[PDB]
């Protein structure tokens, strides 16, 4: 099947910029070449097929071009409705095949998380299990490092992490981390801490609890 | 007014089976090719299958090739996908598509398709959430964990839907054991913890478990 490789992952716009996505073929797929928009929970829409030709009633605001294995979707002035995600298609050989997908977010001034760490609670130590929680709220952009820290020793492959949506008034991102470890190894420590790197902050910010002593 | 409305997604065993159905309206759907396409969590859209306008011509991707069937209702207007054999990979929001007017049925874009329909093949079983409280430690956060349920999704909401600004609920993960976990937070005025209460209504329905579980400073 042929690759398609979109580029960049993500980006961030403001209305009335000009946002510029390509798509790279694995072998050249001359013009035969769509362009789709995505939304959470919507319907994918085609914008743009054999590479520069735009579907009837799409905006003139769009453009497509390229040809061969090198390919260009242009926003020219980017409007509130196009923040979404856009990904391309080939159509030259049988399987067609679909990019990763390029997700458009808004732009706002950066912002700085605040940063929130909670303890396990007493009834989930109960259970023989511990999740510790740190909230980064309200940041801009997405990009964020959360590092778990257990007596200074640096923690790999115990957390997980999710991030909201874009809020629809502040344009900033939430996101959450949480650290599991047994009940047993959650009592053998002390000090347990998030350290939080971010555009936002001239110097990576640590929230810190004491397990006892407190 | 052309529409394509997917249906039959739930969640199943490896192994088991599930039929899709895609309704269509707003066109003549016995004159056009229709496909199946799916994408999976944090994936690309990956091409599954296409049937020719009078059903006889019928083509699958490798993957899914011997255990999955797309056939068609012309008199219904309906496409459909019979899946037997489900694998965890299996697992996507399944789209139908239809075939781009005059151009070849067997590598085409597509001008419309439909929301889709969550299909999720998983060997957990369905398991009410644990909630546990994040409490509150001028601006103060506190929130509910709710852990080690299963499937997707469930609802979290404050103070019965009274508080509504400053609440996040997060996208759930899915945590190694195949069950999932989520966490809901809100800040609120330090001063005004021990005059306002704060609970977490947390439902999921399909363990119809709903946990009221209310917040305190330690």
């Amino acid at each position: 099947d042929i690759q398609m490789t979109q580029s960049p992952s993500t980006l961030s716009a403001s209305v009335g910029d000009r946002v510029t996505i390509t798509c790279r073929a694995s072998q050249s797929i001359s013009s035969w070449l769509a362009w789709y928009q995505q939304k959470p929970g919507k319907a994918p829409k085609l914008l743009i097929y054999d590479a520069s030709s735009l579907e009837s009633g799409v905006p003139s605001r769009f453009s497509g071009s390229g040809s061969g294995t090198e390919f260009t979707l242009t926003i020219s002035s980017l409007q509130p409705d196009d923040f979404a995600s856009y990904c391309c298609q080939q159509y030259n050989s049988y399987p067609v095949t679909f990019g990763q997908g390029t997700k458009v977010d808004i732009k706002r001034t950066v912002a700085a998380p605040s940063v929130f760490i909670f303890p396990p609670s007493d009834e989930q130590l109960k259970s023989g299990t511990a999740s510790v929680v740190c909230l980064l709220n309200n940041f801009y952009p997405r990009e964020a490092k959360v590092q778990w820290k257990v007596d200074n020793a640096l923690q790999s492959g115990n957390s997980q992490e999710s991030v909201t949506e874009q809020d629809s008034k502040d344009s900033t991102y939430s996101l959450s981390s949480t650290l599991t470890l047994s009940k047993a190894d959650y009592e053998k420590h002390k000090v347990y801490a998030c350290e939080v790197t971010h555009q936002g902050l001239s110097s990576p910010v640590t929230k810190s609890f004491n397990r006892g002593e407190c | 007014e052309v529409q394509l409305v997917e249906s039959g997604g739930g969640v199943v065993q490896p192994g088991r089976s599930l039929r899709l159905s895609c309704a269509a309206s707003g066109f003549t759907f016995s004159s056009y090719a229709m496909h199946w396409v799916r994408q999976a969590p944090g994936k690309g859209l990956e091409w599954v299958a296409l049937i020719s306008y009078d059903g006889r011509n019928k083509y699958y991707a490798d993957s899914v090739k011997g255990r999955f069937t797309i056939s068609r209702d012309n008199s219904k207007n309906t496409l459909y996908l019979q899946m037997n054999s489900l694998r965890a990979e299996d697992t996507a929001v399944y789209y139908c598509a239809r075939s781009y007017p005059h151009k070849r049925w067997l590598r085409p874009p597509f001008d419309y398709w439909g929301q889709g329909t969550l299909v999720t093949v998983s060997s957990a079983s369905t398991k009410g959430p644990s909630v546990f409280p994040l409490a509150p430690s001028g601006t103060a956060a506190l929130g509910c964990l709710v852990k080690d349920y299963f499937p997707e999704p469930v609802t979290v909401s404050w103070n019965s839907g009274a508080l509504t600004s400053g609440v996040h609920t997060f996208p759930a993960v899915l945590q190694s054991s195949g069950l999932y976990s989520l966490s809901s937070v809100v800040t609120v005025p330090s001063s005004s913890l021990g005059t306002q209460t704060y609970i977490c209504n947390v439902n999921h329905k399909p363990s119809n478990t709903k946990v009221d579980k209310k917040v305190e400073p330690k």
